[PDB]
């Protein structure tokens, strides 16, 4: 319940933060938000054709985050970080207080276009579940 | 007098005048130019090593003086003395050396320098009168009299045998003249006491004796500042300069600079070398501008110094042309004509005898009064006659006599007759004798 | 400008270079007496000419070289060259300098 | 063989006193899409944080009801209430289990009925969802809590009368 | 034609950034004191785009002083700016930081 | 200007990640020490689009220093920074390098 | 500029090659006594007239060449030719650099 | 004197101005300039190679003195002696010898240089003058006298037969001329211990003599300097250099230096020699402005010299126009115009009278007393005359005897008497006797 320690959880991610140096060294707040424009690599991070819908109720209980990646942002870092952990445990699948975590069917897309000619960025989608709504 | 202030006289007074003239008379001074200077940062001037020394002079004197001397003697016509034993003696010879002595006496102070004469006794005794340069020592007189010095000394170096120099000093008395020679700087030559050596001026009777004149005092230099050395000299100076001038100027002064702008060559150390081994000189780059030398100057020089040259005469003002010369003319003045140089001095001459040359003869009076008789003047013996004149050209006598004997009888005695050369008309008899006889 | 420009200029920097330069050429030429340009001591003295010509030479080059001083890149630059200064200082505006 | 939900609630779940006997029909609305049940993880950052799918149920009553209009009163409270929910399948009155579930208060449209006897729908349904937030626990533990039983098993006999 | 300079001038220098706070904490240590000198380019004036920049990234001209360019902040006039962009010696007669490019590109996914 | 220059801090580069490792591991090596000069780019300064430019590239002059740029750190008093433009002996009497153009086409997909 | 540019200035590299140069040519003609603008030593001089065109052309050329140094790609550069320099040289300003 | 202190004195005086007039004489110094120089690096003036050293003089001085002798010796009217046997000899020669020794004796001591004269014995023993150029030794006095010499000595080195060089002094005293040959250098020459050989100056009776003169004192440039050589001297070493100078300036002093800005050939070594076989100059490219020579300066240099030549003529001086003359204008007069060359000398020849050249004729008493008689001056006898005169005109008084003789007696004495030729009427009496016995 607590309450006081639902905070904290949230603290405690707080403290993944600090725990993660490469975090504070990578950011690598460039480019994502402008900078798009500055020269290759420029890395740009942002949710994939999102427009705010639905009113009056939470987005989703879920959060996903959307990279795409034109220079490869730390895609790397923190696919590393995850990928180890993930196949590490690698079960069992996250749940949260008895919530059921999954999410629906997964999605996959990509598409690259470069003006510059430079090699084929791509996209990442990584989408999180917590807790059951 | 103590030898400390005889020997303090000479210091004071200037050296200088005297030794100019000598040292001029050697030569002109190139020095008292001497040379081109150059400034340094403290601006004194310093003479530079390279400018030489030159200078000439004449000696232009030497043949005038000789010229004026003999004619100014001239003989004359008698001589008398006061005393019958003098009289007996000056009538005889009359007096050849009488003359030369006075008239190199007064030619002597006459000329240059003198410009003071300090008798000696001769080793005869005879008076006998030298020159020499001027140390010179400030005259002062030891005696009360102020006008008279009895004493002045000088002191001269003398090289010797050995050469070293010493100083040397003569002590001068109006009594006696001394010489001294200090080598050991302690003493004056001995003694010299007194009349005993060194010897006085002159001696009479054996003894010593005193002329009475006033002491040898310096000349200043005269009013009038004219000498029989002036006359000429003063044209002369100019004229030596000028014509020695010109002959060095011409090779001189360049002398000798060569200064290019560029360019430069090897360091000069190299470049002075190899410059003459080139030999040559060419300009590359800039000009290349005419250099100092030889130049234009040479020419210019040339020029100038002709123009100078010709002043340079002038300036001795001797005369442009060549005599008329205004007599020649032939005449009895033609003969004053005829030497113009001569001329001048002959003022001098004749003014030598307005000096009081004629004076010395009343100062042989006088001599002739020391001696005796003491008391009368037998100087003049009933007359007083003196002659140039000179009344006659010889020529004309001479060649008026020749015609004059066949009219009527001449010479032979008129001509001898102003001198008399001989009363005798024997020399005129024997002409006429031959006439009679004849043929 | 500021010391550290004076400094960072080569020509001041190295008095010695600059100083030496002129004079190698300059020495062995010019008179050659030599004309000294120098004192007994052999202190370097400068010609008027060579003054004239190193002075602006020595100062225009430092300048020229930059760093500051350099031409831009963006655009082939006109201030380096000009106007230009060598230019300027060729045929340098009295002319001949000298006559 | 005795099933009966059984009606009584003075306001309280259960009601906390005697009644005579009132029906829910059954019904699961959900519960795919997590769904949360009670998670339990060590070390572990509740999430997604409490969200309910929605809630289903069915209701059907007799001429003894009670609190049908406390219910409407309850609307304006909107205070938040959970029910009990009781499955079929052999539920002996003591014996049956339960699940802890979810629901809403606020659907009431009406009640209806034709002669026999009478029917109310009353459907289920959480405000959400939030990202963020959770009871998350406590009302999945009421809403399947409260009507629904292990309750009033012996009342289920009841209502004879 | 500034001369000895700059004075006593202080810089301070920011480096890591903090994370995992909510807040974020910085820490920042003084730099060595040298003149820093810089030109604003203010862009050309051209300003065709016209759209940017104010440069970072000031571009710096700085006698001798590299050091307190980039990987610190240089306080003239008090103000305080990061820079980037490696030194570079256009100008200055003697070598000068300057600073290049403007963080972020402009152009945007 | 600037003559003989001295360099008292030599390149460094920074290369290569460490992952897998809870720790980071990093190389890093001096590729040499020399002086260096570079104009910045400071963009061109048209600034027509002016969304860059943000170096590298960068334009960079220094006299008979391979060494300096990339594939190499550059590093200027101790200043260190990375750079691209691979090198180009753009401009010097002795041989200089310098980068041309920007990283990454503006250009995008 | 830097030691090192001087250095990496060709002239400046080759004092031989800057030196050779010019008197080849200038030897031979000049006088030609040969006027030897040389000491004995044979150490070289340089002619006043050779030494402002060299001078001023050794000191251009290298310039002019590069690298630094050298005109700009993107356009024609005015800066290179300019203005033009070698026509600063050209009719050098004082002009025909001698009367 | 030992022989030490004999060789030092003469180191010490400085040989150089008696040797400098006989290497003038020889050839005017154009080392003195010598020539053009360069200035080293160092500034120290160097003689070119290139220059050539080029004098000339005159030997003006011969013409003019030889004529200067003849006029001066004259005849002497009579001659005496004090001693009736010298007297007769005397009489009878009268002297040719005695007068062109005393004449010779002047005249050398004038001229140049001489400047000293020292006596040696003739073998004959008659007196023999010689003169040595100088040493020159500075003069010493051995003997306390300062004022005499006793000894000088002079050291001249020597050509052989051999032509080794040896270093020969000899010694003078003054009652002997010694003559020594120093081949060893350890001893002079022998002995000589003393009247011995080398001889005495002159000696009487067969025995060695003293004069008693006071022994060869060096004589000081006079203060006139007036020399014989001196009056055309002065003007004639302008003259000369003048002449000889123009002669070679014109061809001189180009000399020769071609140099053009520009441009250089092949390499000189190269250069010069393929130059000359091209032959030629062309300038190309840059002028081609005028060259060294011929350039301005030849045109000028023509200029520039005859300014100077001008000027030249006038430096050395004489009449511009030739002369007049001022007589000629024949007369008695006209002929001291006639020689105005000679006329100048005849001042001095006047003057040498007044120097005591007749004092010589003392001195020939002297001579007189020193033989005998002792006590008396018989060099008078009853008169003294002298006579340069010269009274008469040849052509005067020869061109009127003719003449006269038919209207009168003439001469015939009369021309003769004045020397007198010859008393002898019988001359005169042959023309007379034609006259009566005609025809």
């Amino acid at each position: 319940t607590w309450k006081l320690a639902s905070r904290a959880l949230q603290k405690a991610t707080v403290e993944n933060l600090e725990s993660y140096q490469p975090l504070m060294e990578m950011v690598n707040q460039v480019t994502e938000s402008p900078g798009k424009d500055d020269p290759y690599p420029y890395v740009v991070i942002g949710d994939q054709s999102s427009t705010p819908f639905e009113t009056k109720s939470s987005f989703g209980e879920n959060i996903t985050m959307d990279f795409h990646v034109w220079g490869g942002t730390t895609r790397a870092e923190a696919q590393d970080i995850s990928s180890r952990v993930l196949e590490a445990l690698t079960y069992k699948p996250l749940m949260f207080e008895g919530f059921t975590f999954v999410a629906k069917k997964l999605v996959l897309a990509q598409v690259i276009t470069d003006t510059d000619g430079v090699t084929k960025h791509g996209i990442i989608k990584v989408r999180f579940t917590i807790n059951n709504n | 007098p103590d030898t400390t202030m005889i020997q303090k006289l000479i210091d004071e007074h200037n050296p200088e005048p005297l030794l100019k003239g000598v040292r001029y008379y050697m030569c002109e001074n190139d020095i008292e130019k001497k040379r081109r200077t150059y400034y340094d940062a403290a601006g004194q001037q310093l003479v530079d090593d390279t400018k030489t020394n030159n200078r000439t002079s004449h000696a232009w004197h030497k043949l005038f003086v000789d010229q004026k001397t003999q004619y100014l003697v001239g003989e004359p016509v008698t001589f008398t003395s006061d005393n019958k034993t003098l009289l007996e003696y000056v009538n005889e010879l009359a007096d050849d050396d009488f003359d030369d002595i006075l008239n190199e006496t007064v030619k002597n102070m006459s000329n240059k320098g003198i410009e003071y004469w300090h008798p000696f006794v001769d080793e005869e005794g005879e008076f006998d009168y030298v020159i020499f340069p001027a140390e010179e020592m400030i005259v002062v007189y030891k005696d009360n009299t102020r006008r008279d010095i009895l004493f002045a000394l000088r002191y001269y170096s003398y090289k010797g045998i050995m050469g070293e120099e010493t100083q040397k000093a003569e002590l001068y008395t109006d009594t006696h003249v001394y010489y001294y020679e200090k080598i050991d700087g302690v003493y004056q030559m001995d003694y010299s006491y007194g009349e005993n050596n060194p010897r006085p001026h002159m001696t009479k009777g054996g003894q010593a004796i005193g002329w009475g004149r006033v002491p040898i005092i310096p000349f200043k230099n005269n009013e009038e500042m004219v000498s029989d050395l002036k006359f000429y000299k003063d044209l002369i100076d100019n004229y030596d300069s000028i014509t020695s001038s010109t002959m060095d100027s011409f090779s001189d002064f360049q002398q000798i600079v060569y200064v290019l702008k560029n360019y430069d060559g090897e360091n000069p150390k190299e470049f002075t070398a190899n410059l003459r081994y080139h030999s040559v000189i060419k300009v590359s780059g800039d000009g290349g501008v005419d250099t100092l030398r030889a130049e234009i100057p040479v020419d210019s020089a040339a020029k100038e110094l002709e123009r100078i040259q010709d002043e340079l005469y002038k300036s001795a003002q001797a005369v442009d042309n060549s005599p008329e010369t205004i007599g020649g003319g032939a005449t009895g003045p033609a003969l004053e004509k005829l030497y113009a140089l001569l001329d001048l001095k002959a003022n001098m001459a004749e003014r030598k005898i307005r000096a009081g040359l004629r004076l010395f003869f009343w100062f042989f009076a006088e001599y002739l009064r020391n001696t005796g008789k003491g008391d009368f003047n037998p100087d003049k013996e009933l007359t007083m006659t003196f002659t140039r004149t000179r009344i006659q050209n010889d020529s004309e006598i001479v060649q008026s006599l020749v015609q004059g004997v066949t009219g009527g009888i001449m010479s032979k005695e008129t001509a001898v007759a102003r001198n008399p050369f001989v009363q005798d008309p024997e020399e005129e008899l024997a002409r006429i004798e031959e006439e009679m006889n004849q043929y | 400008q500021r010391v550290k420009r004076l400094l960072s200029i080569t020509n001041d920097k190295h008095d010695e270079y600059l100083t030496e330069m002129v004079p190698l050429l300059v020495e062995f030429a010019k008179d050659e007496c030599h004309n000294p340009f120098i004192d007994k001591d052999g202190n370097e003295s400068i010609p008027s000419g060579v003054l004239i010509f190193v002075a602006k030479a020595a100062q225009f080059y430092m300048t020229n070289a930059g760093l500051t001083g350099r031409s831009m890149d963006t655009v082939s630059y006109n201030f380096a060259t000009e106007i230009p200064s060598t230019i300027l200082k060729k045929l340098n505006p009295y002319r001949k300098m000298a006559r | 063989q005795d099933v009966k939900y059984l009606f009584q609630s003075i306001d309280a779940a259960t009601g906390s006193a005697p009644l005579f006997p009132a029906y829910q029909t059954d019904g699961s609305v959900s519960g795919e899409r997590e769904l949360f049940d009670e998670q339990t993880k060590n070390g572990r950052i509740l999430g997604p944080g409490s969200v309910a799918d929605s809630g289903e149920v069915t209701y059907y009553g007799k001429r003894g009801d009670a609190g049908q209009k406390a219910i409407e009163d309850a609307y304006q409270n909107g205070k938040q209430i959970k029910f009990w929910r009781v499955d079929t399948v052999k539920n002996e009155n003591d014996k049956y289990d339960a699940q802890f579930g979810f629901a809403y208060i606020e659907s009431r449209e009406y009640s209806d009925g034709v002669e026999g006897a009478v029917e109310i729908s009353i459907s289920l349904q959480v405000i959400g969802e939030l990202k963020n937030g959770e009871i998350d626990t406590l009302p999945e533990e009421i809403v399947n809590v409260s009507k629904g039983g292990y309750d009033f098993q012996q009342p289920g006999q009841t209502t004879g009368e | 034609m500034y001369e000895e300079f700059r004075d006593v001038i202080t810089f301070q220098s920011y480096v890591e950034q903090s994370n995992g706070e909510g807040g974020k904490t910085y820490k920042w240590v003084d730099e060595f004191t040298a003149a820093a000198h810089v030109q604003p380019i203010s862009q050309e004036e051209y300003y065709k785009a016209q759209q940017l920049q104010t440069p970072i990234g000031y571009n710096i001209y700085t006698p001798y002083d590299d050091r307190i360019d980039k990987k610190m902040r240089v306080i003239y006039r008090g103000k305080i700016v990061t820079f980037i962009g490696d030194p570079v010696d256009l100008s200055g007669l003697q070598e000068i930081t300057r600073i290049k490019g403007k963080e972020d590109g402009a152009y945007v996914g």
